[PDB]
């Protein structure tokens, strides 16, 4: 699995792969990893565990629910969830999300981080892979957020096992 | 300071009224206010703060002794200056271990 | 053990082989891993811990019943009760649920997963081998969906050592 | 993760540099792992589990709350959480919490421990490559606490693959 | 590590960072691990210890001669002793060779691998990630061979723990 | 064991510690870690068996002949051996050599490490905490080589349980 | 660590030493893991993690209050909170106690044991060392138990790696 | 096993044990664990496999030819086979070796080590036992050195349970 | 630890070693691990881990309480307590206990047997030695059962290092 997310010039985009695969065999190759939370006024991303992603996903989609939906406090509540003497289980899995504000990645085992400058973001196995690919994307060329998440999806795939062609590409207006 | 004598019916009011039931008169200086003041905001502060409460236990541990022998002084007059504060408040409360558990 | 369905011709077909085995020796060939719920208007075969599949076929069907029989909506209530804070214990098993409707695979790690485009499933150790032999026999031939599972059902049986042939083949007129 | 402390001149000092790392990627390298506590008149500085470390560090605030914000005495309360028969989940990370009056370290096993004579502390993978560049520096120059500490950072950073050149120096006037 | 090779326009450049690892701890920075070989013909860049490298770099010249300077030739060659020669499969390493009409990656295992139709490879823990900065700056940029290979190896150097900043480019003619 | 070199004013200096532990357990605390080879033109330091290193100081002496006192010749070349020989890399050891115009380690599997601008060098598990204590020294005070090396010594013996307090400082000439 | 006592001549001694190391790093040489409980007449001392052997003590003093401060009684009762149902977590250290009757040392897993003729207990991993120089010492010797007791501590710690020279020696006269 | 020797005035004695275990069970408790060599002015202590020590006993008479029967030179060399030699590295055992002027230990990895100004070794599982009753006894005792070796085995021997009472001293001349 | 029980000629013996060993060093030799339980009228023997076996002991003592003291009984409603739901926390030791009327052994895991017609029960480390020497004595001597129990410890103590020499031996008039 393969999540970036690039922000510049007042849009913001999230993608992601549609690989799902079972130990070294694939089972689907069109899954939505990338999708709209809140009213669909987020974007959402996940990786990791199939079933420990979704209810990654949807405990965070409560706390949206819970405050105005804002992004950071949001994060924030939930992280707090593993800060604390009951050992919530923690799940494996990843998440990235934005909005018109922030972009965070937050994960199972309870931290919210942001981004650096470049406004990027990157989970699963193929991460790094279009992290780079974006980052070069970004610091020498002027081409838009959903095209540089589109071209480096395309180049993390064809060098993570874990990670195909089927995309799905989330942007916010 | 302010708290022990302006309020009606302050501390310093209160043991003044005690003890001239036994008649005794007592008097508290403004040095011995002051130590009485700076004695509870000392102890509130390197231990526990419970606030104005703590005047109660300072004064109580400052009258212990006239409390006591009031009714076989009648007629004299007790002058509460800074000296008898500096007797009857001892010397820091107690201590301050705690690196007991420290290794 | 192997388990493969195929939807076609407004057919549906899901059929596995017999062998139960303990260890690297058989016990039983005879078992029947494919059986009939709701009203026997629903097909679910599994496969993976004897003990643990039975539980996760049993814990689907008190669903099925709790709701008008509605395949999709009962795996989702069921997958529900493993993303929550209540770690409900996971079960080391998969089932294989359609009807007239739709057809899905059930984990008992608690996720929910559909077809692809030629309705085709398949979940065992012997899994892969029937889908392959499956998907050649249904993007080139005529034959039925019954006629696809057991001839597909038939050559995993040939290549995996815990798959027999010895099938148990149920179909929705 | 490199954290140390130095204390001379009636002046305390608490750095850290800014890599956090998963794995052996770098995911940011402008962390804040050094802050102020009690109305900003205690430093504390992290190191371990990104989870673990806040929660740590979450922990002890509450209790320089709950006491006059006595560095000692709250450090000792907090050790005693774990010191009784209710198995408080281990934290795998580690403070340095300092003040106009003392220094220590605090694991999330539950122990507290003071300097040695020179006041340093330091933890972290890197911890004892700055803690001998300030043990040297203090033996043998006139230097600042506060140059101690960043001339000893820099040092280590050049020598574990976990610990950068992006500082955050807190000092206590 | 990180090896990149980028050629474009008549042009061939290997670049390389320069640190060497102990387990985690740094052990030199300014190193060279781009080589020129056969009286400058044959430039080669290594990712592993110098002298496994000398041992083999040597060996290139050897069979570069029994063959006409023919890189592919003299590179099958080479993998095809490495893995026989019970001496040569002690030394562990990653080879990458350019000189005027092909590039190319020796392994001690696998054998030789040409470019795409891109003309890139990439070497070292860091490889990948060099890679995918190549890849898409070489799609989507006018930007040189060697203004590419530049910030290849800076994307990589930050995201690898194990990659630093002192680049050794070597560009030909 | 610790070994540390440091060159400041045409002098090389070279000093280490003397335990030989069997385990966790002190075996000998008075040992010589540093000899003089070459007709004293050569101190060396290791770190490992004195057989294994005997065996090794011997044979730098070989290749110093082969090549006119060389240092750096002569290192490249045991390293080149120490690794492709079979008996060689029987031996396990660090080696820190040093002479009048550079210092060197050869390793029995990378190879040869020149110093940075600094002109310093530290081997063994204690090293780098020796490299750090000097880093900082020789950047910020103008004592001896002789008198860093010194006080480095103490410094890592102080942290490392392997490292302990009798010295064998070598200087030159 | 090392932790010794001996009892002779009506003179009862415990003493240890006071390093502290984390892994194969010492963080402080200066540790008192010999302390006096109830009024200062009962001599203890501790060795294993150091959080663990805080605890273990702790629980011991809390005997002793409520009881008449009777060493035996005492070891006996908080030893059986290990021997019930409620498997009271185990702690990973050892605790030597003493007095002008008895000396025993107890353990976190829940066993009391007494001396054997001579009156000598030793803990940690430098406790037979000191053990033997003891035994030694008092059948050949007429030297105080104070005398042995620092005798063979210092033995211990130049044996173990764990156990340093900055001793802690309580007597009760 | 526990050999321990011991040199005070002109007199050299070495005593061992006799158990010969297997695993957790013992195979023989009268068994010689020191021998006379080099025409009984060399005698040798071992701790392995008889044969395994026979055949590095007369490989020691050898070394000891070709240097005119200085212990150390003779030693020095053996240590500097055992590991070359690949066959040597075969057998493994400790080596302890007493004569007239110097007492060493040889073993088949690191090397030779010498006695401290206290003039006493001592090898085995038992041996720092033995060692650290000896270092007591020469330090506050004026018993002969026989009569210390005598003692240090019946302590060691009875705190090591792979150690006997069985001893077989060998003093000299 | 080993401990045997013989019945012959209306007499019931229980003997069993001394020796307490902490790892593969002897904490003492001197320990009863044979005892009288109630009212002096039932013999009852422990081996494994040192509180496990007196936590075993224990729960059996407070069982022959709640009854006449019916040594069968007793057990059976001890080893009742692991057949249950309530996991009942496994103990890691063993129990031998007899009487004028029958002779088990119970485990910490929750089973209970009985002899075999010799009437002779053995258990620890050591208990298959004495068992045989016991066999051997049984079905080839006229010597008592308490002859035979001294005779067939000696000689398990003499193979089993964690057996010694120091008995102690009850039997029942
Ligand atoms: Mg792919
Ligand atoms: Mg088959
Ligand atoms: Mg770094
Ligand atoms: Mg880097
Ligand atoms: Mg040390
Ligand atoms: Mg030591
Ligand atoms: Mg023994
Ligand atoms: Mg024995």
């Amino acid at each position: 699995t393969t999540i970036v997310s690039v922000r510049r010039n007042g849009q913001v985009v999230v993608g992601g792969d549609g690989q799902v695969s079972l130990g070294n065999t694939v089972m689907k190759g069109n899954a939505r990893k990338v999708r709209r939370l809140y009213n669909g006024k987020v974007l959402a991303g996940f990786a990791g565990g199939t079933a420990d992603a979704f209810t990654l996903f949807e405990l965070f989609e409560r706390k949206l629910e819970m405050h105005q939906g804002h992004l950071l406090k949001s994060a924030v509540e939930l992280a707090k969830d593993w800060r604390t003497d009951r050992a919530l289980r923690k799940l494996e899995a990843m998440l990235i999300v934005a909005d018109e504000k922030e972009s965070l990645i937050i994960t199972g085992i309870g931290d919210v981080v942001q981004p650096e400058e470049d406004q990027i973001l990157a989970i699963g196995s193929g991460g790094n892979y279009a992290l780079s690919a974006a980052r070069a994307l970004v610091e020498n060329t002027e081409l838009s957020a959903h095209e540089i998440v589109e071209k480096s999806l395309r180049i993390a795939g064809d060098i993570c096992v874990f990670t195909n062609t089927n995309f799905t590409i989330e942007e916010l207006p | 300071e302010r708290i022990l004598t302006e309020p009606h019916a302050s501390l310093t009011e209160q043991y003044k009224a005690l003890m001239a039931t036994e008649g005794v008169n007592i008097a508290f200086t403004t040095d011995a206010v002051k130590k009485i003041a700076e004695a509870a905001f000392r102890v509130n502060e390197k231990t526990e703060n419970i606030g104005a409460r703590r005047l109660h236990t300072v004064m109580e541990r400052l009258m212990d002794k006239i409390s006591f022998s009031a009714s076989d002084m009648n007629g004299q007059t007790v002058n509460i200056d800074a000296a008898y504060v500096a007797d009857a408040l001892g010397e820091v409360v107690e201590n301050e271990d705690l690196s007991r558990f420290i290794l």
